[PDB]
């Protein structure tokens, strides 16, 4: 088949799933895409675009009528052979995703169009023009070479909306095709550039298209945003290895992995790490749920409905993982019981949930192994609800255990460098700094650490970190959240000392208490 | 890599021709012999695992082309030869040498071989008969050198490989048994020209569903761009002959007064399809409540099919899915879709069948677009997994209503027009598998020879089936009830439904409101119950409604209750009791199929109606073998995983031994084992391949790995019932204690190993207690047996039992048991029985709940209908006389066993021993001195007292060895760390070993005193005295 | 507190707030610098351990000693 334009010649369509593996390349380019290594590229250009995700428009779209209905919109792109990549997945750099409105998800199906063609490869074969033509609240006027050098500087086709800068692309010269047009390949005195601002008519008249605006909620820009509280995670235990390993094998033995754990133990940063990493290196797209945040959870049908949507996206998308924190708030057994009808003790309210989702769950893992599987986090592993064990959704098991000795010092390390103003003496080291540290966990480490940060701030009458011989007072000071929930006491103040004849018995108690 | 194939006579171990292209820029130049592997493509669910063969060079071969001998699969190309294989040259040509190739050899070539005088002699003979070669000639598995004389029993390391001809031992087997007569290398059964002469008229032949969807790529014409698989079936070549036309244009198929065009294809050659019979895809077969023989006849004016494709006529068949309001849509799209292709033909009463997946109910992909909007290439991501009918009437005639029997429709006149819904019987099981065909998740087959229970619910529904032209209301409700959860009451039952051909419904619990049920739920339940129902019942015939865990909806009165709680409870069991007989005369052949989890509870006011209950057991011996038969099949495992490498099991594998062994285990924790051994095979084979080693081209499930996943599944179980986490205390440990250990031995384990001589329902004394002085290791024993013969260990810490109330106690007592009587092979260990069972009424006592309590232990541990004797009691106590006699007896309680003091200097030196065993000594010293000096008033605990001592002694010497060099190097340095410190930074491995030195012992025994006076062990010996003295 | 002894339902609307109180003050913590979430409380035993462990500085104020009432004597004396 012939394009409109008799120069250009359609060869064969083809569908694959995207990537963020962060294939790169230089600014002059801004549609490449990378295909896998494999069957040779009919082609060294084409067409691309997305098949658009829907719910499926029940109860006449949740009463919006959606009367502007549009095909989404076509796209033309590099394409460039890679080895890293598998054979079915296909790479889309940072550029091209916000012309399709859509934030740069892991796993999104792609119609991908070879193109061949003839004549408009000759330099300078004919002048070419464009409008580059603000669209919403824009910076000032700006020259159009410099935009050309920044926007589109290889290859370009017009109606490509950008909210990254808010602007428009744009050109009616006339008689022309409205499609594809190389520009790297034409000579700069064969092509021209124009800047101006679009009417708010029309403003409005093309918002009413399908553009989720990205930065509604408030950022300072596209590479910097507030919500970064932490941005790193150290590799104090195996177990992120672990779950890297067997999580992405090749074939699993039943969908469902259970991550106990403790009171702040690690179980949320563990778990958003996971996904930080999985996400990038075994194109594994994620829906994080953290039921808490989940409401009327009780309210059965209405709950229903988001399980069918989670697990319907899952499959829809490629290989895939379902994660939850502190689940026990919607599969948990409440446990408590004073008399009650054996049948309702093994199915109250909650577990219909828990069945009807394991049922779901089963009925595609049992004919698509590696499609959708799930990972449960919670409290404790009996504590969860025994449908999971006797229904044989769980499988293997871990539990994060307080880290060792060993462990605690990369973590004080760590948290002593986030506030980046404080440091030990030269007289100090981490290792032994770590040794009186029994018992705490992450969370008590970073109480700790801002207790230290405030006792050495004002307490010590100095400008500078002073950092030693206040250790152990503030400690003193300190409970570890564990004894912090039951009835241990240091009400006695009685030294160490204060021995009489009681010799022959403080030798038995050293001997058999502290050695 | 696909290369052209062809196939000769030649020997099954002659070279295989390549072409020069494929030897050229793929083959290995510097290989002396080249070796490459060939895959098959066959009908059916993937591709046959890899066969390897050694090729050279052969420039008559065109582009990309293979010639193989023909007797490599057992056949000859006098048939129709396939035309194409995959094939790959392997890298670095690789390939394993077997250590050892088992052969099957028949009587005579056996005799022959012992005359042949001498083993080198012996070898060259077979090196001539066989072609076989050191370190060149491979071999494969399965395979048969020659037509009933010699076939390859076994191949251990790997299915195919390089023979040492020279040293790689051959095991010879004669074949005793005459089953080499079995081989039959495709030869023809007689052949004739003109079986019958002139029979141009018509063909009476077999018709039976073909077992597997067909792919284009694997047939040997070249059909058109549409409407081929529609109408497509196949047969032998010598039936197309018989027919006058090879794979002749069209044929029809008529009996009954139904007449049908379909077109006939060539079956290949390779595959082991059974002969003289029409294999064809259910499209056709639907059509007809076909007789198991059929007669076919040709049909020229098919080729002049006429398009009066205008205004056609459609319908919905009756069918629990297309009730559904939202598959509905998904449901017209794909019909649509169907329909939109340019040329599919039809013909009035055909079913129509259409596939669809279950789960995109929601997913609209996209709107219609003016261009380039298709589907074929984006639906391969997904697959189906449902399937319905769709029931077509009539179409137009036009000027060419001279004939109306075969047409086509034609999209581009064909438009969408349906009539209200019809209603037609399903189709058998017996008769085509539907299911098979299209890969769904396949219903459980079971076989009604073997499983009792099934065939009770398979002859009631095909007698309330047959009853439909008897004409009388005879159908009858059934009742599933089981003892236990996951036995496959709705597997079984589809099973029926599937066999019968009876259209399911199936309501489940996925019901609307349970909780706080005043909010009319009632109404919420019954309404939902009636629409579902009235939308499928008047379009089934037969029809069965199904009620999965109908148990937890019609829950009974409860004894304590508010007063009009119940009220709603007992308004829904009424009412559905009203909808229970409603169904049953409203329409003709309505079975009511209900399971339920324990039928204790379900209202007696509904269940009284009911008149057929089968229990479901546990699967036994018998049957966990085929299901492990089944699970294990290659139509199973090879399903769902879409790996690139087909899979399988290795025949070494033991059905009987396997099912003995995972006794008791339901069929989902055996499908569980399965999936965990399909996982540890597949870790296996990307560890091999990540390795350097040899890779093989299937993944081999084991039996070596079956026998450790079984017993994960056994402690996931044993973790499910709660059980403690018992230390890994090792029957060694227990050292002079050998009588009461073999007492032990001749219960617990004598009549559990070789389970013949005890296997009946005697009084298999399951009670034992120890007795006697503190510390002799009552605790201990206990705690080896909970890990060392693998049962179950039940905790019964001390007064654990007693409660705050009344009854409780009471309750707690019967649970526990119940809870243990679960789990047959399982022990209970009362720690401690003085605090739970003192003697029953006693003066200085009060609050009689101990007399309570241990009257309702002398009723169920012992009591009266007891069965299942497996359920072990152990108990120990210091001291005995506080029990009540009637605890003392058999079958409760009947050997009392007096682990006394060991007053033996043999026992003495072997507990010595048993507690030194796991930590150095050093033999500088001999120990016997150490039961030499104590005195005979030593008690096992107080030599492990007397070791720990000495221990500690000689390595607080090490401590002080450790604090004088950490001493000495601060003194050194400027004093700059401490010990703690000093262990981070500096480390000394070797002298922290510490090693005792009896001097340490003699040092120790000096300050120990004895755990009892003179005192208490004359009170314990009378005691002794009394018990066992009599 | 957790309730032991208490209806399903209201245990777990009751824990609803004992987490979001958590998802709040995290929330508040975040949004704006200097924002002190200082709270008061009658008996530390009765707080949750989602709370209890979360929160940073405990302040024992003790019944006024002898140096201390002179001086609230001394001002409420005070004209
Ligand atoms: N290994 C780690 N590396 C880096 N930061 C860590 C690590 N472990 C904990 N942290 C930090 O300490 C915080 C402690 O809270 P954490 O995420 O462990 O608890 P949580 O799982 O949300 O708790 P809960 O069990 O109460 O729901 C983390 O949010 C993170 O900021
Ligand atoms: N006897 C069996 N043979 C084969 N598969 C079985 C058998 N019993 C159960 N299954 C498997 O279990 C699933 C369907 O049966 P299932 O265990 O759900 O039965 P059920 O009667 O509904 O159980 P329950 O009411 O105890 O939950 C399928 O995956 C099926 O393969
Ligand atoms: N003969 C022995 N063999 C092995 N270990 C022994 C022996 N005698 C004593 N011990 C050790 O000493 C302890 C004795 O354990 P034992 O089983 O006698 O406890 P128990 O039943 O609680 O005793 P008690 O009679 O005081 O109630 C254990 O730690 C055990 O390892
Ligand atoms: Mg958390
Ligand atoms: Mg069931
Ligand atoms: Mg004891």
């Amino acid at each position: 088949t012939i394009l409109k334009n008799g120069a250009i010649q359609l060869l064969k369509k083809v569908i694959l799933r995207s990537t963020v593996c962060k294939m790169d390349f230089p600014k002059d380019n801004l549609f490449v895409v990378y295909i896998s290594d494999g069957a040779q590229l009919p082609s060294q250009k084409g067409y691309a675009s997305i098949v658009k995700c829907s719910l499926r428009q029940s109860k006449k779209s949740d009463s919006d009528n959606k009367s502007v209905g549009i095909p989404s919109k076509k796209i033309g792109v590099f394409i460039k052979c890679d080895s890293q990549i598998p054979e079915n997945h296909i790479a889309l750099s940072s550029h091209l995703w916000d012309a399709f409105f859509t934030h740069p998800m892991n796993g999104a199906k792609i119609k991908l169009e070879f193109l061949q063609m003839n004549q408009a490869n000759i330099i300078s074969g004919r002048n070419a023009t464009v409008n580059i033509k603000y669209f919403g609240k824009d910076v000032p006027t700006k020259s159009g070479d410099q935009y050309s050098k920044l926007l589109g500087g290889s290859l370009l086709t017009n109606n490509l909306i950008l909210p990254t800068e808010q602007i428009i692309i744009e050109i009616k010269k006339g008689e022309s095709e409205q499609q594809l047009c190389n520009l790297n390949e034409i000579s700069n005195e064969s092509v021209q550039w124009k800047v101006t601002q679009m009417g708010k008519e029309e403003v409005k008249d093309i918002i009413e298209r399908h553009l989720p605006k990205h930065y509604h909620v408030k950022e300072t820009g596209e590479v910097s945003r507030t919500s970064k509280d932490e941005d790193d995670f150290i590799t104090v235990n195996s177990i992120k290895k672990e779950m890297v390993n067997y999580l992405t094998s090749p074939i699993i033995a039943t969908p469902a992995i259970i991550l106990d754990g403790k009171q702040g133990i690690g179980k949320t940063r563990l778990l958003k790490e996971l996904i930080n990493e999985v996400e990038k290196d075994h194109h594994i797209f994620v829906k994080y749920a953290d039921c808490e945040t989940l409401h009327e959870t009780s309210n059965l049908d209405k709950t229903q409905k988001l399980i069918m949507e989670w697990c319907s996206f899952c499959y829809w998308y490629g290989p895939s993982l379902i994660v939850l924190d502190n689940v026990e708030a919607l599969f948990g057994k409440p446990q408590a019981n004073d008399g009650d009808p054996s049948n309702n003790g093994q199915w109250d309210n909650a577990s219909k949930l828990l069945n009807f989702f394991i049922n779901q769950v089963t009925k595609i893992f049992n004919k698509d192994n590696k499609r959708i599987r799930v990972l449960f986090s919670g409290k404790q592993k009996t504590q969860i609800n025994p449908l999971l064990f006797d229904k044989h959704f769980v499988s293997e098991t871990w539990s994060l255990r307080a880290p060792d000795k060993h462990a605690r010092a990369k973590l004080l390390e760590y948290f002593f460098s986030k506030n980046q103003i404080m440091k030990l003496n030269r007289d100090l080291q981490f290792s032994d700094l770590s040794l009186e540290t029994e018992g705490f966990s992450p969370l008590d480490l970073e109480i700790f650490t801002e207790k230290i940060f405030y006792d050495l701030q004002l307490e010590r009458d100095c400008d500078n970190v002073v950092t030693r011989e206040l250790f152990s007072k503030s400690l003193s000071a300190f409970t570890p959240s564990a004894l912090r929930g039951v009835k241990l006491t240091k009400e006695t103040n009685i030294k160490w000392g204060d021995i009489g004849a009681l010799a022959n018995a403080k030798d038995v108690l050293l001997e058999t208490l502290e050695w | 890599m696909k290369a052209s194939l062809t196939f000769s006579l030649s020997g099954i171990y002659a070279p295989c021709s390549i072409s020069r292209d494929i030897y050229l820029e793929y083959g290995d130049k510097k290989a002396e012999c080249l070796y490459g592997t060939i895959r098959l493509p066959q009908y059916g669910p993937g591709c046959t695992p890899g066969k390897i063969v050694h090729c050279v060079l052969d420039d008559s071969l065109p582009f990309c082309s293979i010639v193989v001998p023909s007797k490599l699969f057992g056949f000859m190309p006098t048939q129709p030869t396939m035309d194409f294989c995959y094939f790959e040259p392997i890298l670095d040509n690789v390939v394993p040498v077997l250590d050892s190739v088992t052969f099957l050899i028949n009587e005579q070539l056996y005799s022959k071989l012992m005359d042949l005088p001498q083993e080198m002699q012996q070898i060259q003979f077979l090196h001539y008969k066989y072609n076989i070669n050191s370190m060149e000639t491979v071999v494969h598995s399965r395979d048969i050198l020659t037509s009933g004389l010699c076939q390859i029993l076994n191949c251990s390391p790997f299915p195919q490989g390089l023979v040492d001809f020279t040293e790689t031992q051959l095991i010879l087997v004669n074949d005793t048994e005459q089953k080499l007569s079995a081989l039959k290398y495709a030869n023809e059964d007689e052949e004739y020209a003109l079986p019958k002469i002139g029979t141009n008229s018509a063909l009476s032949i077999d018709l039976e569903s073909l077992p597997c969807t067909i792919s284009r790529d694997l047939l040997r014409p070249a059909p058109h761009i549409n409407d081929d698989n529609s109408i497509y079936a196949f047969t032998d070549a010598e039936t197309l002959l018989r027919l006058d036309v090879t794979s002749g244009s069209f044929i029809t198929v008529s009996n009954m007064g139904c007449v049908r065009l379909v077109k006939l294809f060539v079956l290949l050659l390779p595959n082991g399809f059974k002969k003289r019979t029409i294999y064809a895809p259910p499209k056709i077969i639907a059509s007809f409540p076909d007789c198991s023989v059929v007669t076919i006849s040709k049909s020229n004016i098919g080729h002049t099919d006429i398009p009066i494709a205008n205004q056609v006529f459609i319908s919905r068949v009756g069918g629990w899915l297309q009730s559904q309001k939202c598959f509905q849509n998904i449901i017209l799209t794909t019909l649509k879709k169907f329909f939109s292709e340019s040329k599919r033909i039809l013909c009035q009463n055909d079913l129509i069948p259409i596939a669809f997946d279950s789960s995109m109910a929601d997913l609209n992909i996209a709107e219609e677009n003016d261009e380039s909007d298709d589907e074929d290439e984006l639906g391969q991501y997904y697959k189906n997994d449902s399937l319905v009918w769709f029931f077509v009437t009539s179409a137009e005639l036009d000027c060419f209503s001279k004939d109306n029997s075969h047409f086509i429709i034609d999209p581009n006149r064909t438009k969408l027009i349906t009539t209200n819904i019809t209603n037609r019987r399903p189709l058998p099981l017996s008769r085509s598998n539907l299911q098979r065909y299209y890969g769904f998740a396949e219903t459980f087959y079971y076989d009604l020879h073997i499983f009792p229970y099934v065939r009770q619910l398979v002859n009631i529904l095909e007698t309330s089936f047959n009853c439909s032209q008897r004409g009388i209301t005879l159908n009858a409700s059934v009742l599933l009830h089981s003892t236990t959860n996951n036995v496959g009451k709705a597997t079984m039952v589809r099973f029926a439904s599937k066999y019968l051909g009876i259209h399911l419904l199936e309501i489940d619990c996925l019901s609307l409101t349970s909780n706080s049920r005043q909010l009319d739920s009632t109404s919420k339940i019954i309404g939902y119950i009636r629409a579902k129902c009235e939308n499928v019942l008047p379009y089934a015939s037969p029809a069965v409604i199904f009620l999965a865990h109908l148990d937890s909806i019609l829950l009974d009165v409860n004894a304590n209750q508010d007063p009009e709680a119940i009220k709603l409870q007992k308004s829904i069991n009424f009412e559905m009791s009203k909808l229970l007989d409603d169904f049953t005369f409203k329409f003709p052949g309505t079975t009511f199929v209900g399971s339920v989890n324990n039928i204790d509870n379900v209202p007696s006011s509904f269940r009284s109606h009911m008149r057929f209950e089968i229990l479901v057991p546990v699967p036994s011996e018998a049957q966990r073998l085929r299901i492990f038969q089944w699970y294990l099949s290659s139509h199973e495992l090879n399903r769902d995983v879409q790996q690139k490498v087909p899979v399988s099991y290795m025949d070494n594998i033991s059905f009987s031994s396997l099912s003995s062994y995972s006794a008791g285990l339901t069929p989902l924790d055996i499908k569980s084992i399965v999936e965990t051994a399909r996982m540890t095979a597949t870790a296996r084979f990307y560890q091999e391949s990540k390795k350097c080693g040899w890779l093989p081209q299937s993944i081999l499930i084991t039996q070596e790995d079956l026998s450790k996943a079984t017993s994960k599944a056994r402690n996931e179980f044993s973790v499910s019932i709660g059980a403690p986490q018992i230390p890994n205390v090792t029957w060694d440990d227990i050292g002079g204690i050998d009588f009461v250990k073999g007492e032990i031995l001749d219960t617990i384990d004598m009549p559990l190993k070789h389970p013949e001589l005890f296997t009946s329902g005697m009084k298999k004394r399951s009670g034992i207690l120890f007795y006697g002085p503190p510390g002799t290791g009552k605790t201990l024993m206990a705690k080896a047996i909970a890990t060392n013969f693998s049962l179950n260990f039940f905790s019964v810490k001390g007064p654990e039992l007693l409660n705050m109330y009344i009854g409780e106690s009471e309750a707690n007592v019967r649970r526990v048991f119940q809870k243990a009587r679960e789990a047959k092979p399982c022990v209970i260990f009362f720690d401690q029985i003085d605090s739970v069972a003192p003697k029953r009424g006693n003066q200085g006592d009060s609050g009689g709940v101990m007399d309570r309590i241990v009257s309702q232990l002398l009723a169920e541990l012992d009591g009266m209908s007891t069965d299942a004797d497996g359920v072990f009691v152990i108990g120990a106590t210091n001291r005995p006389d506080l029990l009540d006699e009637a605890l003392l007896r058999p079958g409760r309680f009947d050997k009392l066993l007096y682990l006394g003091i060991p007053d033996t200097d043999t026992k003495q030196l072997n507990i010595l021993e048993a507690l030194t065993r796991k930590f150095v000594l050093d033999n500088d010293v001999k120990l016997i001195e150490l039961a030499k000096l104590c005195p005979f008033n030593y008690t096992g605990a107080d030599f492990y007292a007397l070791c720990s001592d000495a221990m500690l002694n000689a390595m607080s010497r090490i401590a002080r060895m450790v604090e004088k060099k950490v001493s000495q190097h601060n003194e050194l340095t400027g004093e700059n760390i401490s010990t703690r410190r000093w262990f981070d930074k500096i480390a000394t491995k070797e002298d922290t070993k510490v090693v005792v030195k009896m001097e340490d012992f003699l040092k120790a025994q000096e300050q120990l005193t004895p755990s009892v006076s003179r005192a208490e062990l004359n009170h314990y010996e009378a005691v002794r005295a009394n018990f066992e003295g009599a």
